[PDB]
């Protein structure tokens, strides 16, 4: 009986989606300099408060 | 679960700040620092208008209290109209002949931050400006003014036999403000 | 500015048009002759003031020097702060049984028709003697001079040690770290009791202003603050980041010593 | 108040009654000093809206035009159950 909650946040259950996309703007510059579309790296974190390295 | 998120327990902080950039433009156009609106939501994904409908919820199975600390700063001058330190009333002589006539007036000082001696000079100056606008042109002399603010102890050099101030001048030392 | 432009294009040293003063003009005014009888304005300091000629003005939209002058707006959240000659109605400086029309070295005092008032206007005269409901007094306010120019708050951040307070987002951008405490930037005013800066000694309008009998200077005083108890992360890394930012969330280059001391303790179970 | 240790204002220099008063050897002037105050703990509402009103008034319940900086910091905690 001691929790503190903010109305814009809520936890997740039972199912969701993960996206694997080959043309994110930040991933192009810092991850895939020597790669091509047949073998590449991508970030599944969709939060722009962080760089792909972070 | 996502590793950058975690829930909160037992205590936190809420900030009430008067100079947020977005709140200035859209909330407080007709307000001042004595009575204003502010947002306690510190998340810039939303405008203050959008934030107004959001809430922060403390668990309803407990009763909560809040410890409050404040910081305040002012710039008030000591002689001003809002605090009634600007004016006073007095009764002076308006006409000589001998028949003498008197009347009440209200006197006004200009605003500023002054020492006590400088304030007393301004009160004397207000009396005299009344004697130059009325008075003087109606036959009163500069020996019947009738209201003065002083600081001296008259009768200091008094003599018990002759009952006069022997030096011929009153002692020119300040003791306490006085009305003559 | 008058020596680099101006002077070489025909302006005289009697049409400058902007001066900052401290005097109460019209002190020795006489209600019958309507002139300053002593022949010189009273040389005493009352409050900082702005004196203007027609066509001139000052603008404090991007400046904090209006706080040092003690002139503020009654609606401080409305953007823009400009004071022009047309806004100072009723504040004309009384001239000089005839007014003096020129100075010792033949400089015009800009006396007008009716031979009582001068073209110069001042904020202080308009505030105190002008129309209460139409002059400058209706939307400006007179305050004590603040030599620090107005101090604001500072914020502390410890992103690797404390949990984020409610509604703050986790991030690695410096201008958006969650805030763990607040206080005033530790600069304060102190009071005491008491020629390139005088180029027109003869001119009664352009003379160097008298100095106040009260002088104020700003000081830096070390600040020792207790911020209370905040929730702590269960695992603490060996290297920690410490940040101090201002109200606009910029770092402050004038901090040269900052220390923190933390005392952990148990708050609740599980 | 602060203490220190030390002609339109003299129109009748000759007159012993109307002479300009002597100045005290102690002079006092008024100062504005920032105030930092702890008000203790007060009961808190269970639901807090995102926009909040802050007000400062005098003894006659008028707002004061000479305030130019005001901040508040609140630290919630549990007082009792239910």
């Amino acid at each position: 009986r001691n929790s503190i909650r903010y109305s814009e946040l809520s936890p997740l259950y039972d199912t969701t989606r993960l996206y694997l996309v080959d043309n994110k703007s930040a991933d192009i510059a810092s991850l895939n300099y020597q790669n091509d579309h047949s073998n590449f790296l991508t970030t599944v974190v969709q939060n722009n408060d962080f760089t792909p390295t972070e | 679960r996502y590793s950058e998120l975690s829930p909160l327990y037992d205590t936190t902080r809420l900030y009430l700040v008067d100079n947020k950039s977005a709140d200035i433009a859209s909330l407080n156009y007709q307000n001042d620092h004595s009575n204003f609106l502010t947002t306690v939501v510190q998340n810039n994904d939303f405008t203050p208008t959008e934030a107004s409908t959001q809430t922060i919820n403390f668990d309803e199975r407990s009763r909560w209290g809040g410890q409050l600390k404040t910081i305040m700063h002012t710039n008030m001058p000591n002689v001003n109209e809002y605090m009634f330190s600007n004016k006073f009333k007095a009764r002076v002589m308006v006409s000589r002949k001998d028949i003498l006539k008197y009347e009440w007036f209200e006197f006004i000082l200009p605003e500023g931050n002054f020492s006590a001696t400088m304030t007393i000079d301004l009160m004397n100056n207000a009396i005299i400006d009344n004697y130059l606008e009325i008075g003087r042109q109606n036959g009163v002399l500069e020996s019947d003014i009738g209201v003065k603010f002083d600081t001296r102890n008259f009768r200091l050099g008094w003599d018990p036999e002759t009952k006069l101030i022997m030096p011929g001048v009153y002692t020119y030392e300040a003791f306490h403000p006085d009305i003559v | 500015n008058y020596l680099e432009i101006g002077r070489q294009n025909g302006v005289l040293e009697s049409d400058i048009g902007v001066k900052f003063d401290t005097r109460n003009f019209r002190l020795g005014w006489d209600p019958e002759t309507k002139l300053i009888m002593p022949g010189v304005y009273t040389y005493e300091a009352f409050h900082p003031d702005i004196v203007l000629l027609p066509g001139c003005g000052v603008d404090f939209t991007e400046s904090r020097l209006s706080n040092l002058l003690g002139i503020r707006k009654r609606h401080p959240f409305q953007e823009g702060f400009k004071i022009m000659y047309e806004d100072l109605e009723g504040g004309n400086i009384p001239a000089l049984i005839q007014p003096l029309e020129k100075d010792s070295k033949s400089r015009s005092y800009n006396v007008l028709e009716d031979k009582i008032n001068t073209a110069y206007r001042s904020w202080y005269l308009s505030y105190n003697y002008g129309n209460p409901e139409k002059g400058i007094r209706s939307w400006t306010l007179l305050t004590t001079s603040d030599v620090t120019c107005g101090v604001e708050q500072v914020y502390w951040s410890l992103p690797d040690m404390m949990q984020d307070p409610v509604t703050f987002r986790s991030t690695r951008q410096v201008s958006n770290y969650p805030v763990v405490g607040a206080e005033l930037m530790p600069v304060f005013s102190k009071s005491f009791y008491n020629h390139v800066f005088n180029r027109f000694p003869e001119n009664q309008i352009l003379i160097r202003p008298p100095a106040p009998t009260i002088t104020t200077v700003s000081e830096n005083v070390p600040a020792l603050t207790d911020h209370g108890t905040l929730p702590l992360r269960s695992s603490i890394r060996g290297v920690q980041r410490v940040t101090v930012t201002d109200a606009r969330r910029r770092t402050c280059p004038y901090v040269y010593k900052a220390l923190g001391i933390v005392a952990p303790r148990v708050l609740s179970s599980r």
